[PDB]
């Protein structure tokens, strides 16, 4: 009865949202038609968090799809679960943003943002009680980042108290897809710091590394990365949708994770990720899940936690498990790796337990870590942004859309200040 | 097959049962009783012959 | 002597588990997959059925030859064999042991001359076999790990140099042109174009060049075979597709099933707008669609274990049979009533059946988080079942087919942080109390009037399977995994006994006389025990080819049945042993069973879901 | 005549209330439907004209999931639908959220239903408030409800069976924060507050019940057994009857000092049961053992001020006198120099009933030892530095401030806990 | 509950280990799919010594396969019991050592040894209690001897107190497979003397002789020799896995066998080895087993014990047997052959009895003899090594992989010192 309004932005955001809705519908026993075929009461017990009931048994996701080019949402509609979404929630332009954050935030996003907020308000007002909004999108893409930041600002203005969760695909460290990735990322992080209450950083190269090393897949397409992202997106909110031995909502996670308001960026990971060869040969135990969870390779962010210090870390476990086992495992991890954990917080673990594991898995566990390791991710993005901005390469594309040059400096200053805060709490000493 | 593995119908062979029995005193006592009865029967037969 | 009366089984997970035999004037109008074997039966129930059994593990693919042959495929065991069955012979015709892993799919040519068999793992091969002798083409390779979902053959383009086989593997469609004269296979991947859907069923048009693929998105994707590209997509039946059949006559029509039970008639022509309107709704999820009774019925199957007959002239719906889905764990008989049989399952479903006609008297359903119904006890107006969560739920027995109402429940009857799930429920003679056995070895006697606990009795340290109450305020357990069984007393004080064997037990029954107790061990040994004796009276070694899993007992104390993993149920005299009658009909290991209160009648269940009814005379 | 109104606030309160009410129904013979096939149920249940018994309980929570689990589970026909009160938004482990913004209307409705329930009671021995110190719902809403109860009801004895954060192991991060806030709140409202630690009860389950994987169900079952042993004298007659009013008279020397350590004995599984005599003296010694204590607080560090023993079953005053004499003569057990007797023994003829599905065995004797000791200052000493360590950096302070709190509230709570520490030191010292 | 970590090295070691795991799985009733189909409580009672429980009923062997060429592991995986092993336990390189101890110990063994120790540590930390490690490999081969000695040294460094048991296939006297067998053997024996707590010498020619004379097998495959070795390897530890009337673990055997730390080499043999023709004709009695056991032809080492003197000898009997009968047989053997037993040890026999015989056999007995006869085998290896090293033939490969020439001299000196110790205790007189 605590609703969540999902929004997808850009091509990457739309694909991630489509995969996520596919996974959630599979978990609730919802076929691409909206009808329930799950044969379990708990599946329909809290289905109203994500879905609304149609005239019949049809369940329409509370999802809103954004784009400036129609091809991405044509593909979304033609995908496996394209028919669950209400057609009125597909908001499309005609000319896509040319990987231009300025186009997606100022020129072309301005016209479509009115319709986007209208659809968002219509979806929110139908909700009994609203936990908040989750926005899935990519940093380093024009329409995605631009419209996502603009919409997040608008929703922050309209609903300050309601939670804002963001799944942002930060541009990858080593292999960059588009040239203007540093510009878009720098502009978008400035908005996410100020507006987004809770933000998750995802890197495609970290996803490739985890799917090639742990899953040991040979040809991982974007579908597999979207599947892992969808798994994390489901697991963070499964406590809302299912009974929990120690349940924890998004606001509880944010309260126990965010020490200071600006330091709300988190690296996330899902367990157990097992290769097909070793699926039988592994054993699903709480210690095994914790061991795989605290591995740096499990992180979906490029930054490895070993360099930084864990400010906080929430672990949402799913399945019939011992709370004593969970608490003992996480306390043992903290004691063993006390060097990697902040001293002035006696307990850096927020453990939650949910009664319903994901389909196919006896046990699971999603991890949300707030650590100063993300400082190096921001530092690298700034290291590229400064190099480009010194010679003002591609600057005219953003300048001609009507945003001042001083905005680049302001965004860079804000992002460097965030880096400074992360370093300060990395090397802060107790007393 | 494995050369160490005894063939069926051999003095070395034992089924899966009679293995994991782990009872030596009872088997020896039963064999002793059987041998005593057989020896008594043999003596009876020899007595009859004489 | 055991006589098989009826087998109720259907692999509801498979798409196309049941299928008609076209133009079948003789017996055996339908063929169903239930497990290791194939149930070849007549369209009308209460008729003899044959059991095509030549496999070792579950069946992964079932194919008809459009009248003339059946085919079932194996799974694992290094013997994933493609076995061809003949309608008239009812015997295996060809045995292709060329797939190292389970055969993903199998299909027959529209002219019943070629045979397509596709594996997926470590050797992904599109074997094409001729009806005479063996194979025609080795393979085309595919790729390991690509789950070949379904396959179909083109009715057209049968010039001897071409045979268009459509194969749906995950979200991939491939058209395979096969030259059987030269034995070559060319595989063209269909250009999807943002069309990513999981295809449940495939079917070509009558004239070809149009392949209809039903998807889980309730859509039929029409693809141009000539261009090997997705041409269009239309929604057909909300819920999914399941089974897709060509219309019996049609203009361009195509009958579509749905997971909602809807049956509609999708035609490629008719514009982009459909406005779905089913002509028939069956209870459950449609997975099979065919035509039989001289093409007068539609013979629609269900994922819920149901087979239904839909008339074509008047759309009349008549059920044929129902199959309990999952691993069936216990069989119960009403204390005095032989007409009602209760069968439980690891799935949260219990079926009370009328043994006269094998119809579903009533159904008990519980959510999956409530464990599985691991033991059952039937009453004149109640069904008491012990589940995998340790709870004992008693439901109001209904009639005519309906979801039963849960009258009450003993909560946490057997769940002690080391073993959950009560097994081997028993009722007191005449009805005074309820004996229950936990997964850890605790026996518990429960009052029936007040549902209060009356005795907790914890000496056995492992799973209880085969508890039984004597004729007077006493009871006894079986205690698997600790190779001992003890007769107890309701005054919370063990009365001696505690007889230990040498191998772990699996079931225990008590005869009509209060002194005879039969146990069955994993050593495939049946042990007879006298309560007055410290040692078992005798033991029969190698009762079954594999481990024995369940034992029964007639209420007269004359005979007791024994079912094991050999899929064969035998009958043994209580005192003299020997085989009164034995037969193998379940397509799985036999998990539980129950004698009828009267002389005639034995009802056994298997791990696959097969319930076999037996006449003892 | 001896009605006691039960309040269960937060997930922990409700999840221990499930065990408590299962135990009460099993003890009184009440079926989960609501009716039984006397007047000893009047303490916990009120009977209707139809014969159906409803518990005098109130399940308060700001999260719908926990209460809906009860509404759908086994005891859906037993509890009153309006008595189960559910909020719309969880407190999110924020004491400010659960005490200032969300909890207002919920607690007002709770007072409404509590007044309605008290209207059905001729007498009223008191309230049994079961909450969780360390969570926004339990701490904030529980504190607000206790304040309202103190304001309106007045002198009614409110026994708070609080669950406090464990020393090292925990599940929350702002747990020290809202724990200190809740302690400051309830220092002046509850009459007798019983401390419970999950770490201590986990150790009890591991060592005594041999459960290598204890869970909240086991913890709540143990707590329910303790509370049933506490209330047994209200429902069942026995020699040396002890009352709710007699607790705080025989256990509280000074109003500030009202926190109680609780120890149940024996704690044995069925397998290990009936292997030892389990005599009165042995079970008393086990109850006074530090390991059996349900709080991670070694009594050897402090000195016992009072000890109330509640015996259940085949217990004779001669045996209890011998056992208590041995305990007094024991050197390890140390009482304060200013309390010569320090003992309140009370026997009951009703043995504790065994919950089916519990790990506790059927024992003919049971002891619930509830003690006031100055050692309990140790847990406050731990929370007082776990609090100020974060408070130096003002971590998570913005969350609490956002829901209508001030830094002054944190300072006041910390100073009040320091005053509690100094009071404990003063009473302990000669 | 006293776990043992098995390690296979080289082609010969991998084949022997595969056969050994097949034998143990058969003895515990484990099918090649890992499920338990053994039909006995005692089989599952102590299955944790060699196996771990998977997700279901599957049991994963605690084995680690190590090699530099993937062909042997591919063959083992394709073999009948190739699917029980955890795929993560297959550590292989890419270029095999060309029968070069230098390549297997310094150049190529260095890189793979990190992964090997990682797998070993992961396996060992999972063990509740660790009896130790058993390493099966062949002296006289590049990858086998190389990483065998390297890993044995590393495991000795990591776990000093834990037991080390080795099954080394010493190059055979008369027929030599590769040319550089004496070089590899000389380099490996020096390592085993320092590191291995307990070492078991096996010779292919001794195995051929025993299977051609006792078994009367005319053309014995390597599988037959591997299966005899597997029977010995099972019987040495069956006292850990099964209840015994007088049980004796690996440490008890080592204590009762090794008089002085450097004299830890043993020759072993298995009984009863019967030819198929005489199987009905042979009657199994403890005296018959002992008569076959003390025969020199029964020893799996080429050295015959008649030349040397038995320092110590342990015999692990298996089956329902009389302790009086066993003890009387061993005492009578000592009295009859007192000339072959060392005088300054009053009882040179450590007799152990286990109540569980192997599959198919009513009774069995595995023998482990520490006698000075091993002197002649090491003497022969030195006779070949010195002949080759005088002219420095094939020395340039070992030199170019980066060991000083002085390593050969030091290894030869160590082997000669071991020979001297064996001769000293052969001709030592009491008082
Ligand atoms: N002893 C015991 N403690 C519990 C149990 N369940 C939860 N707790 C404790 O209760 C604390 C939080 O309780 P609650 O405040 O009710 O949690 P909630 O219902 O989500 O409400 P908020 O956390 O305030 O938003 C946790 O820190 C746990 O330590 C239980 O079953 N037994
Ligand atoms: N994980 C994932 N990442 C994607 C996907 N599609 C695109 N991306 C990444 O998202 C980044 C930005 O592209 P995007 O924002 O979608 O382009 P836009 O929609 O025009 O703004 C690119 O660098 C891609 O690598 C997808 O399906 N999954
Ligand atoms: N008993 C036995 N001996 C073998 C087997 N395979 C090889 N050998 C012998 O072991 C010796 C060493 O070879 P090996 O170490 O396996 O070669 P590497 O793996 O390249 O180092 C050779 O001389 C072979 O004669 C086998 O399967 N069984």
């Amino acid at each position: 009865m605590r609703e969540i309004v999902h929004i997808q932005g850009g091509q990457c955001g739309n694909q991630i949202g489509a995969k996520f809705w596919e996974v959630v519908s599979d978990e609730h026993g919802i076929d691409p038609t909206g009808t329930y075929h799950g044969d379990s009461d708990l599946q329909l017990e809290r289905i109203n968090v994500y879905f609304n009931e149609a005239t019949g048994g049809r369940y329409v996701p509370r999802a809103i799809l954004m784009d400036l080019e129609p091809g991405t949402m044509d593909s979304v509609r033609s995908g496996p679960y394209g028919q669950i979404f209400r057609p009125d929630n597909f908001v499309f332009g005609q000319t896509g943003a040319g990987n231009n954050w300025a186009k997606g935030h100022y020129t072309e996003g301005a016209e479509l943002i009115d319709s986007v907020l209208d659809v968002v308000r219509k979806e929110a007002e139908s909700c009994d009680c609203l936990q908040g909004f989750q926005v899935c999108h990519s940093l380093g893409g024009g329409t995605g980042s631009g419209m996502g930041t603009l919409l997040i600002s608008k929703i922050r203005e309209e609903y300050p108290d309601r939670m804002m969760l963001t799944f942002s695909v930060v541009p990858s460290p080593k292999v960059s897809d588009t040239v203007v990735e540093p510009y878009n990322a720098t502009l978008s992080v400035h908005q996410l710091v100020e507006n987004a209450d809770e933000c998750m950083v995802l890197d495609n190269e970290a996803l490739y590394d985890i799917c090639f090393r742990t899953l040991k897949l040979t040809t991982p397409t974007f579908g597999d990365l979207n599947h892992l992202i969808s798994a994390v997106m489901s697991g963070i909110t499964c406590c809302l949708r299912f009974p929990g031995q120690l349940n924890a909502d998004l606001r509880k996670l944010a309260v126990n994770l965010i020490p200071f308001p600006r330091l709300h960026f988190f690296m996330v990971g899902f367990t157990p990720l097992t290769s097909r060869g070793s699926q039988q040969y592994r054993a699903l135990t709480v210690p095994e899940l914790t061991q795989q969870m605290w591995d740096a390779k499990n992180m979906m962010c490029a930054a490895d936690p070993r360099h930084g210090r864990y400010l906080t870390a929430s672990a949402l476990f799913r399945g019939r498990m011992s709370t004593k086992e969970v608490d003992e495992q996480m306390l043992n991890v903290q004691n063993k790796n006390s060097s990697y954990f902040v001293e002035w917080i006696p307990n850096n673990v927020k453990s939650s337990v949910c009664d319903i594991p994901p389909k196919g898995l006896k046990m699971s566990a999603t991890f949300i870590g707030n650590s100063t390791a993300i400082q190096e991710m921001f530092k690298r993005v700034s290291e590229q942004f400064t190099a480009m901005f010194r010679r003002k390469a591609f600057l005219h594309w953003y300048t001609g859309e009507g945003m001042d040059e001083m905005e680049f400096t302001e965004a860079e200053s804000n992002m460097n200040d965030l880096v400074s805060e992360y370093q300060q709490y990395q090397d802060a000493s107790a007393e | 097959g494995n050369p160490v593995m005894p063939a069926r119908n051999a003095p070395a062979f034992c089924d899966e049962y009679d293995r994991f029995n782990r009872d030596v005193a009872g088997e020896m006592n039963a064999k002793k009783q059987q041998n005593l009865q057989k020896k008594e029967e043999v003596y009876a037969v020899k007595r009859a012959e004489q | 002597p055991l006589v098989l009366r009826h087998i109720a089984g259907l692999n509801g997970q498979m798409f196309g588990a049941m299928r008609s035999i076209p133009n079948s004037r003789g017996p055996y109008n339908i063929a169903q997959i239930s497990g290791v074997s194939v149930i070849l039966g007549n369209e009308n129930n209460l008729a003899p059925q044959f059991t095509l059994r030549g496999h070792d593990d579950v069946i992964t693919a079932f194919a008809m030859s459009h009248g003339g042959s059946m085919l079932a495929t194996g799974q694992k065991g290094s013997n994933s064999d493609v076995i061809v069955w003949d309608v008239a012979a009812c015997a295996p015709k060809y045995k292709f042991q060329e797939h190292d892993v389970e055969v993903a799919t199998v299909s027959f040519s529209a002219d019943d001359r070629l045979l397509l068999s596709a594996s997926c793992f470590t050797d992904a091969k599109l074997y094409v076999w001729d009806m005479a002798t063996g194979k025609i083409v080795a393979k085309h390779g595919l790729e390991p790990g690509k789950r070949i979902t379904c396959s179909a053959w083109s009715p057209a383009l049968a010039n001897g140099r071409a045979y268009t086989c459509a194969t749906a593997a995950g979200e991939e469609l491939a058209l395979w042109t096969v030259d059987p004269f030269t034995g070559m296979v060319s595989g063209q991947k269909v250009v999807l174009g943002t069309v990513r859907r999981e295809y449940t069923s495939l079917a070509f048009s009558a004239d070809g060049a149009w392949l209809y693929g039903g998807t889980t998105s309730a859509d039929v994707v029409t693809v141009n075979v000539q261009r090997a590209s997705v041409q269009m997509t239309h929604p057909v039946c909300s819920g999914g597709v399941g089974a897709l059949l060509l219309s019996p006559d049609g203009g361009g029509a195509c009958l579509v099933g749905g997971r909602d039970g809807s049956l509609s008639t999708f035609n490629a022509a008719g514009g982009a707008w459909r406005e779905l309107r089913p002509f028939a709704k069956v209870p459950g999820c449609v997975t099979s669609l065919s035509l039989s009774a001289d093409g007068g019925a539609f013979l629609v199957g269900t994922a819920q274990g149901g087979v239904y007959r839909l008339d074509r002239t008047s759309l009349q719906l008549h059920t044929i049979s129902q199959a309990q889905q999952g691993q069936l764990t216990a069989v119960a008989f009403a204390p005095g009533q032989p007409e009602a049989v209760a069968t439980s399952s690891t799935d949260g479903s219990i079926y009370v059946w009328s043994t006269a006609d094998y119809t579903l008297q009533c159904r008990v359903q519980e959510p999956t988080q409530a464990g599985g119904a691991l033991c059952c006890v039937l009453t004149r107006d109640a069904v008491i079942s012990g589940w995998g969560d340790g709870n004992i739920r008693c439901h109001a027995r209904a009639a005519g087919g309906a979801t039963c109402a849960q009258m009450w429940m003993i909560p946490g009857a057997h769940a002690l942080a080391h073993s959950v799930g009560v097994t081997a429920l028993r009722l007191s003679n005449g009805g005074a109390f309820l004996l229950s056995g936990g997964m850890g070895g605790e026996l518990r006697v429960w009052d029936l009037r007040s549902r209060e606990m009356a005795a907790h009795m914890k000496m056995h340290n492992s799973r209880i399977v085969g508890a039984a109450v004597m004729a007077d305020d006493k009871h006894v357990a079986a205690a698997s995994e600790d190779r001992t069984w003890s007769l107890w007393d309701v005054g919370s004080e063990r009365v001696r006994t505690t007889w230990r064997g040498q191998s772990m037990f699996r079931g225990m029954a008590v005869s009509a006389d209060k002194v005879s107790v039969v146990t069955v061990t994993l050593d495939r040994k049946i042990q007879m025990w006298d309560v007055r004796g410290p040692d078992p009276r005798w033991t029969k070694v190698e009762a079954h080819g594999k481990e024995v899993g369940c034992v029964a007992s007639d209420h007269r104390g004359a005979a007791f049945a024994t079912g094991g993993a050999d899929q064969a149920v035998r009958v043994w005299d209580w005192r003299n042993g020997g085989e009164v009658g034995g037969a193998a009909c379940h397509s799985a290991p036999v998990a539980a069973m129950a004698f009828s209160p009267d002389d005639a009648g034995l009802v056994s269940v298997a791990l696959d879901g097969s319930t076999c009814f037996w006449q003892l005379t | 005549m001896r009605e006691v109104i039960s309040i269960h606030i937060g997930q922990a309160g409700i999840q221990v209330g499930n065990a408590c009410w299962e135990l009460y129904c099993l003890e009184h013979g009440i079926q989960p439907d609501g009716q039984m096939p006397d007047d000893a149920f009047n303490t916990f249940f009120s009977e209707t004209g139809a014969g159906k018994h409803v518990p005098r309980c109130i399940f308060l929570d700001l999260e719908p999931t926990v209460v809906d689990e009860v509404r759908t589970g086994t005891y859906r026909q037993l509890f009153h639908p309006e008595q189960l009160i559910s909020g719309k938004e969880d407190a999110a482990n924020n004491f400010a959220r659960g005490h200032y913004t969300i909890g207002k209307e919920i607690v007002d409705l709770a007072l409404d239903r509590i007044r309605k329930l008290a209207d059905n009671c001729t007498g009223l021995q008191g309230f049994l408030v079961f909450n969780a110190v360390g969570g926004g719902t339990g701490s904030g809403l529980g504190s607000l409800l206790l304040e309202r109860l103190s304001v309106d009801y007045g002198k009614k004895s409110k026994l708070g069976f609080t669950v406090y954060p464990s020393p090292q192991v925990s599940t929350a991060v702002v747990e020290p924060y809202n724990s200190v806030l809740s302690t400051h709140s309830l220092l002046e409202h509850t009459d007798v507050a019983v401390m419970l630690d999950n770490e201590a009860i986990y150790d009890i389950c591991r060592r005594s019940l041999d459960i290598e994987r204890p869970t909240y169900t086991n913890l709540n079952r143990l707590i329910a057994q303790v509370i049933s042993s506490l209330t047994a004298s209200l429902r069942f007659d026995g020699a040396l009857n002890v009352d709710i009013t007699e607790f705080q008279t025989n256990l509280v020397p000074y109003p500030r000092i009202h926190f109680m350590l609780s120890s149940y004995a024996p704690i044995i599984s069925a397998e290990k049961a009936y292997h030892e005599q389990l005599s009165v003296a042995e079970i008393t010694n086990a109850a006074f053992e530090p390991a059996s204590m349900m709080v991670k607080c070694d009594p050897r560090h402090g000195k016992y001020m009072a000890c109330c023993l509640m015996y259940r079953g085949d217990v004779v005053p001669k045996d209890v006198n011998a056992s208590v004499a041995t305990i007094k003569t024991k050197r390890t057990i140390q009482f304060v120099d200013w309390c010569p007797t320090g003992f309140k023994c009370g026997i009951n003829y009703q043995p504790p009933t065994v919950v089916p599905g519990g790990d506790l065995a059927k024992v003919q004797r049971a002891v619930c030892m509830i003690s006031n000791s100055t050692a309990i200052g140790e847990i406050f000493s731990r929370l007082d530095h776990k609090f100020d360590l974060m408070y130096a950096k003002r971590a998570f302070v913005h969350w609490y401030v956002g829901e209508g709190m001030e830094e002054g509230e944190f300072s006041e709570a910390r100073e009040d806990l320091a005053a509690l520490e100094k009071d404990f030191e003063e009473v302990g010292a000669e």
